[PDB]
């Protein structure tokens, strides 16, 4: 351990923090669900705890009080930061609802729901679909049969460009409306665009 | 562009946090109860993190689109897209080390 | 309504692989297709159509609504800038709207309403 | 022997008479709740059963709770005598109005003040109670709810055993498992430290605890003298002295606290003997008494552990270690010594609806009691009354929470009557208070020799929940203590007795039980000296016909209700039978139902007890019958009208119709079916239609489980089904204003709004297509400056801004059909709506689906398939007389899957359809000796039944196939082998070899293609992750997992993976740019950086980890 | 000593040190499971998953 620190060229002081960072709000959004029932991530609660502890500590220092209360406040602030960075890593985890632990800051990375394993589980992609498969013995080895509904909904941008190109629709908005309504003019272009 | 030879991880120091943060969070308020807007120096302040709506100002003095990178002197909020709100960071000033 | 604790997004929803509620909230704005094609193509077709009108009238519209520099010029203000009277701008706008509703301009801009 | 009056007559190949008729299939669900609430019927049933003292469930929870009192002793409250009130509204109104079917209950609370010795009593309201309808279901918020029984390990003592890996010496471990309290683990280790692990604490010698209970050392020596290891441990313990032992126990449990004799004694009493902190359910105490054979001569009143029990447990452990076969304790009878089995059904009790609701109300009542005791400790003692002392909120909250969120309170699946009936009789081993999928081992998921007759070994989920979910066998009845029982008719001295007796697992495992199939003389004498016998430990072996003690009732005693209606189940493999039984519960009710030609005898009873057929309550004569209702005049002069719900949506989207099957002026006997619900043909279950099957490969269109169908099924609506969707929108008040429903909508053409009526909702009977407007509502708008051209056009056209936005409900993607009904609730009309809601309207859309390619069909033998093609009627192979076959099944999947029962059913179905006439002029043939006298002839299209495990033998089918009647043309189509010479529908020439033909019963599963098809090009995107996401209006994207990524990497395709992971998944600007490129002529640009990596970097920086990407030079790069 | 070092790097370092007169280091081949080999030779980014 000591040699790892020595060869680094940095200093061990980085372990003792003097200013914690806060993630951008979009990573901890506060959205309104239908019915005016607000929804927010527990990161907001943890940050509120830390901010309140720090402000109270500043107020105590400014006012001046026996060292016992100041030490208790500092201990509370330390515990608040600890709970922010990880829940259950030390002591009793904090629980607001139904004795449910709050998802700590480091919890976005570790566990089945962590970012690393979630990335390892893959993403979700556009221009895709699924359906039941039925044997077709009339096809060549390099062919497959796509239902025309799925093909229309999946090839829509190419179809709409060709539709405007052929002058069936005046503009992209009209072509999109035509595809949505599935006018009879669309099938010829759809068969033409997936040659 | 996309020339990433290496990606290293180091132990951040107080000065790194100071210089990689665009503001300080000095109050716990998140959002106003009635007007539904971020509160000053709060966890969602536009002054710190960015405008809620693209090319829009907190006070509306520079609500026009043709104002890029101009910080409004009336409220100090930059005029850029809302996607910046997903990027910019802030830091809290611990009264005692932890 | 003011006495309910906000629901936590990390709460598992529907037992759908215990994916959090936060995972199912749409951005609710910044629609791709709308701003991608429709809005910009409307802007380009307008730059073509309104330009096909009288260039002086194109500048009049630019200053009237603020296509370039905002600052929608009122009737009196635009008349002062062009040296005309406050009462002419109403007829100018009437002519512009009459022109925009005929010819290929209508063909192009029938949508977007 | 049709028990019901007006059953259809279907002769059966039944060679054995069943002495006992199937009991009520919903009796398990109904009896538990009947016990819970406490009703005269349950009381008289229990009195008949011999239960000396009947105590109801509610008066067993709120009588054990009482009397609540303060520690000072000046206050003590009691409340008993729980009685209910009449239900609020009928089930119909509760289901339609969205109310909850319930009834209030009152308990008389007697308040007594010790100091003054006064009394105050009056009825106390305790909230509404969710009563159970006659179908054994709960109507919660207008939705049908079913609570499934749970399998749990009964409280008691379990003497497990583990073998040392190194020493190879037996280690006997004992475990005491209370319903609530500490656990005692008296284990024996190699070091011989026989110790107790209280609440999973540190091990401490049993001698120390025993002396801590006031047990003298000389008593240890004399009682445990026979034991050597126990004596050695006694001689080895260092700490001595009752005070020392108590203080040591206190330190071990609660170290760092003032050690005193009084404190330790109080702690021990609170931990073990205090009723509140420690309690064994009555079943637990009974099982402990039976195991140790103590306190067996009196009813159980004390339900808490006692020192005698602990000493007896220690003695049992040491005796077992010594190898003793049996032990005796003073005051108790001799009992065997052997280790217990956890999976044994003599140890796994069943807690039905009554037990679960009792536990929940007990929790709520205990919370209420805590609040009450605090309030009475604080509130004034002069003017106190129990009315102001009880707090009803916690108990109602607990009941509502249980019925809403509990994992054992599930939506009743309503694909068909069979699905609901199976759901009610389920035995789920998981859920709150039970094991979890991950933590549960794989050993509990297997079958046990004790499941015979209690839990069906076949019916079970196919998915990961295999072995944790089962079903009661047909004849099983649950014991008051919760242990499942089965009927056995005792044989006294080799003569079988008519009278039956119900035996639980233990009683069965102390006896010799024969098999029903055993040849029995008409006088009850066993013809075979050696009768097959099932005895303890699952052993099966022959025994002399005198040692046998009990015999089964029916061969169908080991199968569930769903598995009991698979003809020729004895010829299908276990996995195929499981698949068929599971698929029978997914069948969709067709427009026109048809009973099977071949089917077991369970159809009618299943239909009757499912509750989906209206059955005349009393005998009478029908006055007038209409499509809606039917009125029958009872013989006593009282008329009763039955209302038949029609086209009512079920829980899973199907339709439930009830068509009367009686005519005016017809006398109906009591208990006779009056109308047929979904999946019923004249009051007997009918999940599918009879189709003419030809078994052969045909041009590869039925290749590898695919199915070919005739277009005649589509054109004749043989497999047509009705599905009803349901949509709803609500107008909730907002801060900016109040949302309203109106016909006027901002900037929409009048044609699109033509179908709406003056109130703003679609008119009934109007065809509604995909994306069409269903109800028009306008929401208030704030302030938003319009875009240049939008505002300019608004000014030009004269159309004002019309700030109010458009939020009208519209038909989701992939929906259609008529609008059968609309239901609107308004706060103005005094309707109960959720807070903040004034107007709520729900529209029902009905769609008629005809079978198409991609839909699933399946027979009763677990042979699924997807419709590969639907050939024209002129392309199908046709019999010699011109009859085309309705469906073709490949022959390569029949012998590999090993479900020959399919072919047997096909042959018997052809024989039934054609009708037969067994020659008897010369005498009954040899193969027909055992056939019933009424089964030697059958008219064409007759109905026949083959009961499971006792039906038509192979010789019977071989004989019948050679005696079928000829067609109207006077020619016999099928040969003696069951094969016929078909003609090719395309070539027109006969097939070279004969093909198997016959009528098979085909069901239509609910895995319809219309629901499965999904497609996406561009739609809504998530907020936190910015990945594709959305509802059915814009289907979400298909996940591209790591295994797919590995598959793409193996090919070497680097650009395809880059696109799939960057340009169409996460790149916020890349998605817009590529969509621009496609819609225009330009090329697709270069992908950027995924948001899933910028997010990772910001999240990692937030942990004070300086993460920075650097180039070869090492310079940091910006992202 | 006692630390697993890849053969290529080990040999290269041994050659470099010996070329200047440094004494050689004595090592013997050893096999290890798939899990340990993966953990030893991989990026921290890929190791965290
Ligand atoms: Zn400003």
């Amino acid at each position: 351990v000591v040699a790892a620190f020595q060869q680094s060229g940095n200093s061990p002081m980085g372990m003792v923090l003097d200013a914690v960072p806060v993630i951008p709000p979009e990573l901890r959004p506060m959205v309104q669900l239908d019915g005016g029932r607000f929804a927010t991530s527990d990161l907001n609660d943890l940050y509120r705890r830390v901010i309140n502890r720090n402000n109270r500590l500043k107020r105590l220092i400014d006012l001046g009080a026996p060292e016992i209360i100041v030490n208790n406040e500092k201990r509370m602030l330390q515990e608040s930061v600890d709970a922010l960075f990880d829940n259950g890593r030390r002591g009793r985890p904090v629980t607001g609802p139904g004795n449910r632990p709050l998802k700590s800051l480091s919890d976005l990375l570790k566990g089945k729901q962590g970012r690393f394993r979630q990335n390892l589980l893959g993403k979700r992609v556009d221009y895709s679909g699924r359906s039941v498969i039925v044997v077709g013995p009339q096809l060549k080895l390099h062919q497959c049969g796509l239902p025309k509904l799925m093909a229309l909904e999946l090839f829509k941008p190419f179809v709409m460009k060709r539709l405007v190109d052929l002058n069936h629709a005046q503009n992209i908005k009209s072509a999109k409306r035509m595809v949505e309504r599935q006018r009879p003019q669309v099938w010829d272009v759809l068969e033409e665009v997936i040659a | 562009v996309n020339f990433f030879d290496e990606l290293r991880i180091g132990l951040a120091t107080a000065e790194d946090i100071r210089q990689w943060s665009y503001g300080e969070v000095k109050k716990p308020e998140t959002i106003n109860y009635r007007t539904l807007k971020p509160e000053k120096d709060g966890l969602f302040c536009e002054k710190i993190f960015g405008p809620t709506r693209d090319w829009e100002c907190y006070c509306g003095k520079y609500k026009r689109v043709r104002f890029k990178g101009i910080i409004c002197e009336r409220c100090g909020v930059e005029v850029t897209r809302a996607k910046v709100r997903r990027e910019r960071m802030g830091h809290i000033e611990l009264a005692a080390p932890v | 309504e003011h006495s309910r604790d906000p629901v936590s997004l990390d709460m598992p929803v529907g037992s759908e692989e215990e994916a959090p509620l936060g995972d199912f909230i749409e951005d609710a704005e910044a629609m791709s297709a709308e701003n991608a094609v429709i809005a910009e193509l409307l802007h380009t077709d307008i730059r073509s159509v309104l330009a096909t009108l009288d260039e002086r009238e194109h500048q009049v519209i630019r200053l009237r609504f603020g296509l370039d520099d905002g600052q929608p010029r009122t009737l009196d203000q635009i008349g002062k800038l062009f040296g005309l009277s406050r009462e002419r701008v109403r007829q100018i706008e009437r002519d512009v709207m009459s022109k925009l509703r005929h010819g290929e301009r209508a063909d192009r801009l029938r949508s977007y309403a | 022997n049709n028990s019901v009056p007006g059953a259809p007559n279907r002769v059966s190949f039944a060679k054995l008479r069943e002495p006992l008729e199937v009991p009520g299939l919903l009796d398990v669900q109904t009896d538990s709740f009947e016990w819970l609430i406490g009703s005269p019927r349950w009381r008289e049933s229990a009195a008949e059963r011999g239960d000396v003292n009947p105590v109801g469930g509610l008066e067993e929870v709120l009588y054990e709770l009482s009397p609540i009192e303060d520690f000072s002793g000046s206050m003590s409250l009691s409340f008993s005598d729980p009685r209910f009130d009449d239900v609020k509204a009928p089930v119909d109104e509760c289901k339609d109005k969205d109310m909850t079917y319930a009834a209030p209950l009152f308990v008389t609370a007697e308040f007594i003040n010790n100091n003054t010795g006064e009394i105050k009593s009056q009825t106390v309201f305790m909230g509404d109670f969710p009563m159970m309808t006659e179908k054994g279901t709960f109507i919660i918020n207008g939705t049908e709810r079913v609570v499934v029984s749970q399998l749990v390990r009964s409280p008691g003592v379990y003497f497990d055993e583990t073998i040392d890996k190194s020493t190879d010496k037996t280690l006997h471990s004992v475990k005491v498992i209370p319903s609530r309290g500490a656990w005692l683990e008296f284990d024996v280790d190699k070091r011989d430290t026989v110790g107790v692990r209280i609440d999973r604490k540190r091990r401490q010698p049993v001698t120390v605890l025993l002396k801590a209970l006031g047990w003298t050392s000389e008593q240890i020596v004399e009682r445990f003298g026979f034991s050597e290891i126990m004596r050695s441990t006694l001689e080895k313990d260092n700490t001595v002295g009752t005070d020392e032992a108590l203080l040591d126990i206190y330190r071990k449990l609660r170290p760092g606290e003032p050690p005193t004799k009084e404190s330790a004694q109080t702690l021990l009493e609170n931990l073990f003997f205090k009723e509140k902190r420690y309690d064994l359910a009555r079943v637990g105490r009974y099982k402990v008494n039976k195991k140790l054979g103590l306190h067996v001569g009196e009813p159980i009143t004390s339900s808490t552990l006692t020192e005698e029990d602990v000493v007896a447990t220690i003695e049992y452990l040491v005796r077992l270690h010594e190898g003793q076969t049996t032990m005796t304790v003073p005051g108790g009878v001799e009992v065997p010594v052997e280790t217990d089995d956890i999976d044994h059904f003599g140890n796994r009790r069943l807690r039905t609806v009554g037990e679960l609701i009792q536990n929940q109300i007990r929790v709520g009542m205990s919370r209420m009691e805590r609040v009450v005791r605090e309030r009475m400790t604080t509130q004034d003692v002069e003017a106190i009354t129990p009315q102001t002392l009880i707090n009803i909120r916690p108990v109602v909250a607990a009941i509502k929470e249980f019925f809403g969120t509990s994992q054992l309170s599930q939506f009743m699946d309503q694909n068909n009557p069979l699905s609901g009936l199976t759901h009610k009789r389920r035995l789920s081993a998981l859920g709150p208070g039970g094991l979890s999928r991950e933590r549960a081992g794989l050993e509990v998921r297997d079958v046990h020799p004790s499941h015979y007759g209690r839990m069906c070994p076949i019916e079970t989920p196919e998915g990961p929940n295999i072995g944790l979910i089962g079903s009661l066998s047909v004849y099983a009845r649950v014991n008051p203590f919760g242990f499942i029982e089965t009927p056995y008719r005792k044989v006294v001295d080799g003569v079988v007795s008519d009278e039956i007796v119900y035996l639980t697992a233990d009683e069965e495992d102390r006896h010799v039980v024969a098999q029903a199939n055993s040849p029995i003389d008409a006088d009850g004498r066993f013809v075979e000296p050696r009768v097959l016998v099932r005895r303890k430990a699952g052993e099966v072996e022959y025994v002399p016909s005198s040692e046998v003690d009990y015999m089964d009732v029916s061969p169908r005693q080991m199968v569930s209700v769903a598995t009991a209606m698979i003809p020729f189940l004895e010829h299908d493999d276990a996995n195929r039978a499981l698949m068929g039984a599971n698929m029978q519960r997914q069948a969709v009710p067709l427009v026109r139902s048809e009973a099977p030609l071949v089917g077991t005898g369970m159809e009618l009873r299943a239909a009757i007890d499912a509750g989906d057929v209206v059955v005349a309550e009393e005998s009478g004569v029908i006055e007038e019958v209409s499509a809606d209702y039917i009125t029958v005049m009872h013989d006593n002069g009282t008329r009763r009208t039955y209302r038949m719900r029609k086209f009512a949506r079920s829980n899973h989207g199907t339709c439930a119709n009830q068509c009367p099957i009686v005519d005016a002026g017809d006398r109906v006997e009591a208990g006779q079916v009056i109308a047929d619900g979904p999946c019923t043909d004249d009051g007997e279950m009918a999940l599918g239609k009879n189709l003419l099957v030809a078994i052969m490969p045909w041009e590869g269109h039925n290749y590898e489980d695919a199915i070919i169908l005739s277009n005649r099924l589509v054109e004749e609506d043989v497999l047509t089904s009705i599905h009803i969707e349901e949509h709803e929108i609500d107008a909730r008040d907002t801060k900016l204003g109040a949302e309203e429903i109106t016909r006027d909508i901002p900037n929409i053409s009048d044609e699109v709004l033509a179908d709406l009526d003056e109130r703003g909702i679609v008119r009934i009977g109007a065809e509604v297509r995909d994306g069409d407007i269903l109800v028009g509502k306008v929401t208030p708008k704030g302030e938003t400056e319009l875009t240049p051209e939008e505002r300019l056009l608004r000014a030009i056209f004269g159309e004002k801004a019309r700030e109010v936005r458009d939020t009208s409900l519209k038909v989701p993607h992939g929906e259609s059909g008529k609008v059968i009904g609309i239901r609107v609730f308004s706060r103005e009309d005094e309707d109960e709506l959720p807070a903040g809601v004034n107007e709520l309207v729900r529209v029902y859309v009905a769609q008629k689906r005809k079978i198409s390619d991609g839909d699933k069909l399946a027979g009763r033998h677990g042979n699924k398939g997807v419709i590969g093609k639907i050939l024209p009627v002129e392309d199908m192979p046709f019999l010699a007389d011109g009859t085309p076959v309705d469906i073709i099944l490949n022959t390569h999947g029949v012998p590999r899957r090993m479900n020959i029962g399919q072919i047997l059913e096909t042959h018997l179905g052809w024989c039934a359809h054609s009708g037969w006439k067994v020659d008897a002029a010369k005498g009954v043939p040899d193969w027909a000796a055992r056939l019933p006298d009424e089964l030697l002839e059958a008219q064409p299209n007759a109905i026949v039944s083959t009961p499971v495990f006792d039906g038509a033998q192979e010789a019977e089918l071989q004989g019948l196939l050679s005696c079928t009647l000829p067609n109207r043309d006077g020619d016999v189509l099928v040969d003696a082998d069951g094969k016929a010479m078909l003609f090719d529908g395309r070539s027109g020439e006969p097939f070279p070899y004969p093909v198997t033909v016959g009528y098979m019963y085909i069901m239509k599963l609910h895995h319809l293609v219309d629901d499965k098809i999904h497609a996406r090009s561009t739609g809504p995107y998530s907020m936190i992750t910015q990945q594709p996401l959305g509802g059915k209006a814009q289907f979400g994207g298909q996940r591209f997992g790591e295994m797919e990524c590995w598959a793409m990497q193996a090919y070497g395709a680097a650009y395809t993976l880059q696109e799939l992971l960057t340009i169409k998944s996460d790149d916020t600007v890349g998605r817009v740019k590529v969509y621009e490129a496609i819609v225009k002529g330009e090329n697709i640009p270069e992908p950027g950086i995924p948001e899933s990596f910028k997010v990772l970097l910001k999240e990692l920086q937030s942990l004070c980890l300086n993460v920075e990407v650097l180039s070869s030079d090492g310079a940091a790069i910006e992202l | 000593p006692g630390s697993l070092i890849d053969r290529a790097e080990f040999e290269a370092e041994n050659r470099r040190v010996v070329a200047e007169g440094g004494e050689p280091a004595a090592g013997r081949p050893v096999l290890m499971g798939i899990t340990k080999a993966s953990l030893a030779t991989d990026s921290w980014l890929s190791a965290a998953s």
